[PDB]
């Protein structure tokens, strides 16, 4: 608990840091609790970044509300004023997890720090970070205070520095927002005063940022490219601002470059000509330029989203660049700009060739199907040249072919070869990547499945599918094998010998297999009932067994949840036992662990389902039980469920109107749940719980359930003694007293 | 009046009309105009969450249903709390949509279930009989549960609907009903008698009429009414039919005092 501890998160301190970060996650899931404070002390001071991600991950996680803020809170504030950068985004996006949770003190904490951090503007770049931080995850408190942000951060920002630039307007971008969605003037004002090559930069993107929040369509076509009244008055100024700057700085100075083509397209799509032609020209000037050949094809591609019909007449110069750089095979923007061209068929015919000339690299295949999206009409010459190269590819470097095998799947497409290819494929392959995608893909390709031709193609295949799914040393590739097979597959897995298959994946050890195993063969039986049955009761033997006679927490938590699987899943074998089983459950209830009772009253709920107007006889004292539970939070299980579980049962048996008078605090206790909680599962499910029960008459719930009067004529005199003694003996009986 | 006037109205009005437009659409039965009128109401709000989900359902389109409902849910829980907090007299109104989506709920699992239909009917039955006694809500619960049942197959529930709108000032609405379950209007063919097939509907009627001006006509129906049971019961005696003898002795002596205080 100390020690073990200890070596864990110096572990973390000295992709491994993730799967480390999620294993202290899980292992603090299971959960001392000074050891743990000791070894965050421990790793704080001293490296750092495991430690921020021991801190950071552990919120929202446990079960701290504010003895963790108010121990942290130290710890954030220590690192911030002195320190080197870089490692700082680690730091952040720990405030930024930690200021999510939201005790009782998240106003203070946000505007003490927002305070210090405008007294800054080492030291300005925190302060940066800080303001962006608390913007992002408190929108409410760092409202609070605009103008001292605005003013200090346009001193702060105009410093010959690009790192303080490139924070301060991503700050000004979070505050326009929250502006917004509830200063713009200020903003223009102090751009331009600037322009008039350090005060360009920052400049130009604050414009970007009012010009952006100005129009969102643009924006909208900005991001979603990517993946794969102000403003307006003061316009002419601008542009003729901008146009001059651009024409006359034509090699004065790859930063400006950038912000240049940034600006560009949205300025172009603020309204789509003026300077077309002197666009087209700077950008493909700085298009051959490889500094800023990455950029200038992303400013080529934005303004061709921007200016809809005048891009056309410089169709055969980017093209004369596309087919000959990747033969060699920068492009990566180029195919963006080609599918955003669209958004023009014969052009891309030719295109075809070498795109599929490149091999395969990523967001190609994509970018063919959004192209095949937005304009239907060529594609089978797209699918020819797609599966000629993979047959190229896949005749013969690694993670080639874990994307050939991940493409294989993607829209329509045109098989016997490529099929027992794949099956050498997977054969061949002691590796977790090229197994599994292989696996899905061979998965997928089978789609169709009354005719016995390929029938005995798909056995084979199927056959194979199953053996590798039960003989995988590791776990990781049979859970996704096993989990390939839906609904659609029933009439190969009612034979014999996959049946028994089936039944040996049974009783394994990482209980998930065993739980997708018990749901699969329960949506059989249905069809071959003479093999099933006989199992499933065996089965149900030894599942009422381990929790009758076993006096151990997970097991019987392990069997009650594969009893609720079970009863949910072919129900039919279950209606001649349901007073056994019950009578079972309702022991486990009646003790003098809470997932135990979590997934009993979870499988209650399925029992109830599953039958009705047969279940009545036994509502009663499900109700004393429940309702039991519901108050006195001594035993503390949950409400949510409990809840779920006494409205299925009021639901399925039929129960209405005569429990309010049986118990007639029942509605007393339901309301008070509203003004209680704040869950949007138990208010829908209080709610849910009032409707199924039904609204009741006021009458019929009514049927169902002194200092102003010491104020009478006495004389002033007598009535201040009087009032002091009877407060004196209000508070004079245990309690306060304990100090008083 | 709101068909007549739909192009001639500002938006800010429409949108008010809206709501009454997709009220009285749905009353009537055109789902047309329903449409129309609903896509009109803004989503935020719980009437419209209501509507897309009733139009949903008609469509079979029962997971988007679904999601509607919970919305309603969600945007319901403010006005709950906030009435709940002072007395249950203040939050009667909320309960009644609370029973009105828990109803819209149970209404899938009729479409889906042909062996859990007879249970729903008695559920609802025995729930509607926990309400007060109001005219409205009645109304609204009806027409809600009118998505899959008919009158003719529960003719009790609307029989007691026609009673309580009679004990109030609203005898037209009651005529209604009962011209709406005889399947007939013996007012219009004053001078045939009435028929005879289901006559729990048959004596409902002469009462209704005796509670208006015609007093000496309900007393000669009756008296013709007593006629037929007793010769129907001659007839048609048998050892099957004798719970129905049952019910039938049992109605005839309701008749028969009636005649007497009225005579």
């Amino acid at each position: 608990s100390n020690v073990s501890v200890l070596q864990q998160f110096a572990s973390g301190l000295k992709r491994a840091k993730a799967a480390k970060e999620l294993q202290h996650y899980v292992t603090m899931e299971l959960r001392s609790t000074r050891f743990y404070d000791q070894l965050n002390h421990h790793i704080f001071e001293l490296e750092r970044k495991g430690g921020i991600l021991a801190i950071a991950s552990l919120i929202g996680v446990e079960g701290g509300n504010a003895t963790r803020i108010g121990r942290f809170a130290n710890y954030l504030r220590n690192l911030l004023p002195s320190n080197d950068p870089v490692v700082m985004e680690m730091a952040s996006k720990a405030i930024g997890r930690l200021a999510m949770a939201g005790d009782t003190f998240t106003a203070e904490y946000v505007e003490f720090e927002v305070k210090r951090a405008l007294e800054w503007l080492g030291r300005r770049h925190a302060a940066v970070l800080v303001l962006r931080e608390l913007a992002i995850s408190v929108p409410t408190f760092f409202f609070q205070q605009v103008q001292p942000f605005f003013d200090n951060i346009f001193v702060a920002v105009w410093d010959p520095k690009q790192a303080i630039r490139e924070g301060a307007v991503a700050a000004l971008r979070a505050c326009l927002i929250l502006t917004t969605q509830r200063w713009y003037r200020h903003t223009f004002e102090e751009a331009e005063k600037g322009f008039d090559d350090d005060r360009i930069h920052g400049a130009l993107l604050i414009l970007n940022e009012l010009v952006r929040i100005s129009s969102m369509e643009g924006e909208r076509l900005r991001e979603e490219m990517e993946e794969i009244l102000v403003e307006s008055r003061c316009c002419r100024d601008l542009m003729e601002e901008k146009f001059d700057q651009v024409c006359q700085w034509v090699l004065k100075c790859s930063l400006i470059q950038m912000t240049i083509l940034n600006l560009l397209p949205r300025l172009a799509a603020f309204r789509p000509t003026q300077y077309l032609q002197d666009t087209m020209n700077h950008v493909l000037s700085c298009v051959k330029k490889e500094k800023e050949r990455t950029a200038a094809f992303q400013a080529l591609g934005l303004l061709s989203v921007a200016v809809r019909s005048e891009f056309k007449v410089y169709l055969p110069r980017v093209l004369d660049i596309i087919r000959a750089a990747l033969p060699p095979k920068v492009d990566a923007t180029v195919f963006t700009c080609i599918s955003m061209l669209a958004r023009i068929q014969q052009d891309i015919k030719e295109l075809l060739e070498p795109m599929l000339a490149v091999g395969l690299s990523p967001a190609l295949t994509a970018v063919l199907y959004d192209l095949s999206r937005q304009i239907p009409q060529l594609k089978k010459d797209i699918q020819d040249g797609l599966l000629k190269m993979l047959s190229l590819v896949l005749m013969h470097d690694v993670g080639s072919i874990t994307l050939a095998l991940r493409t294989l799947g993607s829209f329509e497409f045109e098989l016997t070869q490529f099929v027992r290819h794949c099956a050498d494929h997977f054969l061949n392959s002691e590796h977790k990547e090229i197994r599994m995608e292989a696996a899905r893909t061979c998965s997928r390709l089978l789609t169709p499945s009354v005719s016995q031709t390929a029938v005995q193609v798909v056995a084979d295949v199927l056959s194979k599918l199953l053996v590798v799914g039960i003989t995988d040393p590791d776990p990781d590739i049979r859970y996704c094998v096993l989990a390939s097979l839906d609904e659609r597959f029933d009439a190969h897995l009612a034979q014999a010998e996959n049946l028994q298959a089936l039944f040996v994946a049974l009783n394994d050890q990482v209980f998930e297999i065993r739980e997708l195993a018990i749901c699969t063969v329960g949506r059989l039986s249905s069809m071959n009932p003479a093999f099933v049955m006989p199992f499933l009761r065996k089965m149900l033997i030894q599942i009422l067994t381990e929790l009758e006679h076993s006096g151990i927490g997970r097991i019987k938590e392990q069997s009650a949840r594969m009893l609720g699987h079970l009863v949910s899943n072919a129900p039919r074998l279950i209606r001649p036992y349901m007073e056994p089983i019950l009578k079972a459950l309702i022991l486990k209830l009646k003790d003098p662990n809470p997932g135990v009772i979590n997934n009993v009253l979870a499988t209650i709920g399925e029992l109830a389902q599953v039958s009705g107007l047969e279940m009545r006889k036994w509502v009663d004292e499900l109700f004393i039980i429940i309702m039991d539970m519901l108050q006195d939070s001594s035993l503390l299980a949950k409400r949510q469920v409990a809840l779920w579980t006494l409205g299925q049962l009021v639901a399925s048996t039929g129960y209405v109107v005569e429990p309010y008078r049986k118990y007639p605090t029942l509605l007393e206790v339901l309301l008070n749940f509203l003004k209680t909680e704040q869950n949007q599962g138990t208010r829908r499910e209080a709610i849910r719980v009032l409707g199924l029960l039904g609204a009741l008459d006021p009458y019929k719930h009514k049927v169902n359930i002194e200092m102003l009067v010491n104020m009478g004529n006495l004389p002033l005199d007598e009535f201040y003694p009087a009032v002091s003694m009877v407060a004196l003996m209000r508070i004079f009986r245990d309690q306060s007293l304990s100090h008083h | 009046q709101c068909c007549e006037k739909w192009t001639l109205v500002n938006d800010e009005t429409q949108a008010k009309m809206a709501r009454m437009a997709a009220a009285a659409a749905w009353g009537l039965g055109q789902w047309d105009s329903m449409e129309e009128y609903t896509c009109m109401i803004p989503r935020d709000t719980h009437d419209g969450a209501f509507y897309r989900a009733v139009l949903a359902l008609h469509q079979d389109l029962f997971s988007l249903a679904q999601q509607c409902i919970d919305k309603a849910r969600d945007l319901l829980d403010a006005e709950l709390t906030a009435m709940a907090g002072e007395s249950y007299s203040r939050a009667y109104g909320a309960m009644v949509s609370c029973h009105m989506l828990s109803e819209l709920e149970e209404v899938i699992q009729y479409k889906l279930v042909p062996e859990r239909r007879e249970i729903i009917r008695q559920i609802w039955w025995e729930r509607l009989q926990g309400c007060q006694r109001i005219v409205e809500d009645w109304q609204k619960i009806l027409m809600v549960r009118s998505l899959v049942v008919s009158p003719h197959e529960d003719m009790r529930t609307w029989l007691k609907y026609a009673s309580l709108c009679g004990k109030s000032g609203r005898l037209a609405l009651a005529h209604k009903t009962l011209v709406l379950l005889l399947g007939v209007d013996p007012s219009r063919q004053l001078d045939h008698p009435l028929p005879t097939v289901h006559p729990q509907v048959t004596y409902a009627y002469m009462k209704n009429m005796w509670k208006s001006a015609r007093k000496i006509d309900a007393f000669q129906h009756m008296q013709h009414f007593v006629q037929t049971m007793q010769q129907q019961a001659q007839h048609a005696i048998a050892t099957e039919d004798q719970q129905h003898k049952q019910e039938l002795h049992k109605l005839m002596a309701r008749c028969f005092l009636k005649l007497g205080e009225w005579q």
